[PDB]
């Protein structure tokens, strides 16, 4: 959920040739291919209904359903560290939900705020000034920076330009195939 | 690793000639003390690299430095005690044992040129044994060792004497501060390190720290001598599994050669599997200063990077060794944090940059100019205001695939039109 | 032996076939009509005019490599063997144009190239792509020596990509295709460095693999590395006045070296000034209307110390590639910044690719109806 529903919600908008073929989709095709769901009861849906909001980031909504009724059902009690594994989890919920609007909701976002982003989700400014810096180099995102002002101008334009590149998801898988045709021929 | 199996039963149980100590409690720059103290453990009888450990600070305890190395340097050891008025009169051993040798060594140095001018393999084999004995006894007498391991090098007991006398000779030449005859012996270490030996982990870690010792005290173009000091022994960063690896200035000379003398396109080799994972990360815990050089630097940090990299450089200059790999490494810690930034970003007010980097906006103008002519910082300059824009983003990348579809198929189905 | 006796036999056969084509290609239209009618294959009698011509071009200078001073072969070739085929009535096929190409082969070997205006004027025959390749090959060298590289760069890209649609299929070249391909490569690589960053003419002919190789060379040459110019001259110096190949590299005879010196001494003095101009103009026009401060800042890069900075910059500005001016009142260096655009490299390919569909159904629908 933190190495798949985050690492791979970047290339899932029409760039499929990095899909790791052993993940939650073991079970994510199951507890989604059901005609009825509500407030989850099992482990996996109670490990999903905060994941589904970890797509609509909601730092509030996702942190509030790994600590709902698990401290009886072995999350907090059992992991023999009384409260701290949540202080770990909460942090990897707080932080891994600032790395989301960055990767998902950036379309009309040109001028954005990175002081108020610290006020929204309550992580340390340096522990947000690090990953907001990481967001550019580590994930090669189309967004510019002058971080004496603590800002990230985007100038992304890819939206109906990645559609003709979503034609190159397959226009490559035409002319990437002619590379493989005459390997067999001779 | 493979040999970490054999390490599992040793775990730092080496046996070289120098045994015990390095000049105890100093005050400040506290990481430098043990990182050279542990080289002195496996290196050899250093000798003004001791008085380099002196000048650092003040206390007194220069006493047991080389006074327990007597067979060579007899007077300078008996000197150093009365240099500080220390009555340890029990030093009257070498006036006997050195005087005892004369009549023997006299016969041997007149069997020397019955072996040289003749060119006799067996009259030489005689003189060989007798001097091979003397060389391990005291071959400093490194002028005599330079005479010895220049001709037929081989020793009668072809292993341990050609090990220790040649190893002690490499060291001894350095203790007199001779380099070119230390550099032929350098290649005669390149011999025994790769031959190799019985080659147990006690000899593996020995011989890996061994060839990195002369790389510590830089004399030659060790900028070039880096590729030689790195590409040996399943080329690890530290050379050893032995997580207590203490020749760990490796990264300063790897980064010297490839950033300062080469350039780091080409950072792939220097950083990725040479820095992050285990051995260098064990050293990233050890050392306070040259932690930050790859801790903020892997975090891809922008200005607070250049802050800690500047405070790094200000005591990088305190690389108080036979140094010769300094301002290259200093100005190129500034150079690479510059080029990592100048790869990607939007723009900068170079008045701010200059304030952040501790120069003036005039230098900042001339400095972006000299990087545009370098063609590494790929952008054009605004004249005065100091807003040299950095605006590279791809547009319509179909050109590759467009002509690519007919770069192969359009001229490879013309293959079919000749039948 | 095994070389000179065969050379003499070949030369005699070429002078014989030069006389045969000199006689019956002015008044007579009887042997021509016989050759159109009876032998159905149009190949062989058009092949002869290139097959013999290329080995004659070879054998002429091969003999001249010995007979350097007071040369027979070039006078026997040009005046008697080539001009006799050139100045005549045009054979109404691919012979008339190939006779002009056979003369232009030696007219280029000799560095006396000025009749490029006449050779193309009197070539009013249908420019069949087979002859068009050799046209833009030979005429290209005239534009290269015309020191107008912005116009000359366009010519060599046509012959180097070979999208001209030459399909023979009867060994017409002949036996030397990779030599002409490498020669066009080296001439294109020469034209690339002389103008960069103006072209933006080096994507089509040779694509991104050798483009990046010659691109790294091109950057080194402009930044001041003379090794690239040395390589560029060394690989091209034979390619100017090589027949096809010399006779035999020997030590005893001093004759064979004298033409090789004539080849070296000519095309060095021309390209050395071009290599200097490449470094003079190397630096990109970053800024237009420069003030006195970083005018002197860019005078440093042009040439400093000290004496003669201003006059040297003036000399470097007067090279037909630096349009600028000095405003002495305001102290304002008002310079040009000539840049171009890319995207329309996808304009002649859309038609090529429509004919690439036709190409896809040329051979295969030939097979189809040879298969039914």
């Amino acid at each position: 959920y933190l190495v798949s529903a985050m690492l791979l919600e970047i290339p899932y908008m029409a760039a499929h040739e990095s899909d790791a073929r052993r993940r939650m989709i073991s079970k994510q095709f199951h507890h989604q291919l059901r005609v009825g769901e509500r407030q989850p009861l099992l482990g996996p849906p109670e490990s999903m209904r905060e994941h589904v909001v970890a797509a609509s980031k909601a730092m509030k909504m996702g942190d509030w359903k790994t600590c709902h009724s698990f401290i009886i059902n072995e999350k907090m009690n059992g992991k023999v560290w009384d409260l701290f594994p949540e202080a770990d989890k909460v942090r990897t919920m707080l932080v891994r939900k600032i790395q989301e609007e960055s990767l998902r909701t950036y379309l009309f976002t040109y001028s954005s705020v990175y002081d108020s982003i610290s006020m929204e989700t309550l992580s340390d400014m340096f522990e947000l000034d690090l990953p907001t810096v990481h967001s550019i180099i580590s994930k090669m995102i189309i967004n510019e920076e002058l971080m004496a002002s603590l800002d990230q101008p985007t100038q992304t334009v890819v939206m109906h330009r990645t559609e003709p590149t979503a034609q190159q998801n397959l226009a490559l898988q035409l002319a990437e195939k002619l590379g493989s045709l005459v390997e067999n021929n001779e | 690793y493979d040999l970490t199996t054999r390490i599992a039963h040793f775990l730092d149980r080496h046996l070289v000639f120098p045994l015990l100590e390095f000049l105890s409690v100093k005050e400040i720059y506290n990481e430098k003390e043990l990182l050279q103290g542990k080289l002195d453990l496996l290196s050899d009888t250093n000798m003004v690299d001791f008085a380099m450990d002196v000048y650092k600070n003040l206390y007194s305890d220069d006493i047991p430095h080389a006074l327990r190395e007597k067979r060579t340097t007899v007077v300078a050891q008996l000197k150093q005690l009365q240099a500080e008025t220390e009555p340890i009169v029990k030093m009257f051993e070498d006036p006997e044992t050195t005087r005892q040798m004369q009549s023997t060594r006299d016969g041997r140095m007149l069997f020397d040129y019955l072996a040289d001018k003749h060119g006799f393999r067996q009259e030489y084999l005689d003189t060989l044994y007798r001097y091979a004995k003397f060389q391990y006894e005291c071959g400093n007498y490194s002028g005599a060792a330079e005479y010895l391991y220049f001709f037929r090098v081989l020793v009668p007991a072809t292993d341990r004497n050609a090990l220790s006398s040649l190893w002690g000779k490499l060291a001894s030449e350095i203790l007199m501060q001779n380099w070119d005859a230390a550099m032929e012996d350098l290649t005669r270490l390149k011999e025994t390190i790769d031959n190799n030996s019985v080659s147990s982990p006690l000899q593996s870690l020995q011989q890996r720290t061994w060839l990195i010792h002369w790389s510590l005290f830089v004399f030659f173009n060790h900028p070039k001598g880096r590729d030689n000091i790195i590409d040996l022994f399943l080329y690890q960063p530290q050379y050893l599994n032995a997580i207590q690896t203490m020749c760990p200035h490796i990264l300063r000379y790897l980064t010297t050669a490839v950033i300062t003398n080469k350039d780091v396109r080409k950072r792939r080799q220097v950083l990725k599997d040479l820095v992050k994972v285990i051995q260098q990360e064990s050293y990233t815990y050890k050392d306070p200063i040259t932690e930050f050089v790859e801790c903020l630097y892997v975090n891809f940090d922008f200005d607070g990077a250049q802050k800690k990299l500047r405070e790094c450089e200000s005591v990088l200059v305190n690389d108080f060794f036979l140094v010769a790999c300094l301002e290259d490494f200093i100005e190129n810690a500034r150079l690479f944090i510059f080029e990592t930034f100048c790869r990607i970003h939007q723009c900068i007010s170079i008045n701010m940059l200059a304030d952040k980097l501790n120069m003036t906006p005039e230098e900042a103008e001339r400095w972006i100019v000299n990087l545009i002519r370098n063609a590494r910082l790929d952008a054009k300059i605004d004249s005065k205001l100091g807003h040299v824009v950095m605006g590279n983003n791809a547009v319509s990348p179909y050109q590759q695939v467009i002509e690519k579809t007919k770069s192969l198929s359009f001229r490879s189905q013309m293959l079919a039109m000749n039948i | 032996q095994w070389l000179w006796d065969i050379i003499d036999e070949f030369i005699y056969q070429f002078q014989s076939f030069s006389q045969y084509r000199c006689k019956t290609a002015k008044k007579s239209e009887e042997e021509i009509d016989f050759l159109r009618s009876n032998p159905k294959i149009w190949n062989v009698h058009s092949v002869l005019n290139v097959l013999h011509s290329l080995v004659d071009k070879s054998n002429i200078n091969r003999q001249l490599e010995v007979y350097t001073s007071g040369g027979d072969p070039e006078s026997v070739a040009g005046e008697y063997g080539r001009h006799s085929l050139y100045k005549m009535l045009g054979y109404f096929s691919l012979v008339g144009l190939l006779r002009l190409h056979s003369l232009l082969g030696d007219y280029y070997q000799a560095i006396k190239v000025l009749e490029n205006i006449e050779l193309n004027k009197k070539s009013m025959y249908s420019r069949v792509p087979e002859c068009q390749v050799t046209t833009y090959y030979y005429v290209g060298f005239a534009y290269l020596m015309m020191r107008r590289y912005q116009d000359a760069i366009r010519v060599f890209a046509n012959i180097l990509l070979y999208i001209q649609r030459t399909k023979s299929m009867f060994q017409r070249t002949t036996y030397k295709y990779e030599m002409i391909n490498k020669q066009n490569e080296q001439m294109h690589a020469l034209l690339a460095i002389a103008l960069t960053m103006y072209p933006m003419r080096i994507d089509e002919s040779i694509h991104l693999q050798l483009r990046e190789k010659y691109g790294d060379k091109m950057l080194r040459m402009q930044k001041g590395d003379p090794q690239v110019y040395e390589e560029l001259f060394s690989y091209s110096c034979p390619k100017f006045l090589s027949p096809v190949v010399p006779n035999y590299d020997s030590v005893h005879p001093n004759y064979h070296k004298e033409p090789f010196l004539q080849q070296l001494k000519v095309f060095s003095d021309e390209v050395q000034q071009q290599a200097q101009l490449s470094t003079i103009r190397s630096f990109l026009k970053l800024y237009t209307t420069m003030p006195v401060a970083k005018l002197a800042g860019f005078l440093d890069l042009t040439e400093q110390e000290f004496r003669i900075q201003l006059l040297v910059f003036k000399h470097k500005m007067k090279n037909l590639v630096w349009t600028s001016g000095i405003s002495a009142l305001d102290g304002e260096f008002q310079s040009a910044s000539e840049v171009d655009f890319y995207i329309d490299k996808d304009m002649i390919h859309i038609a090529d690719t429509k004919v690439a569909r036709r190409y896809g159904d040329f051979f295969i629908r030939q097979i189809h109806k040879f298969e039914e």
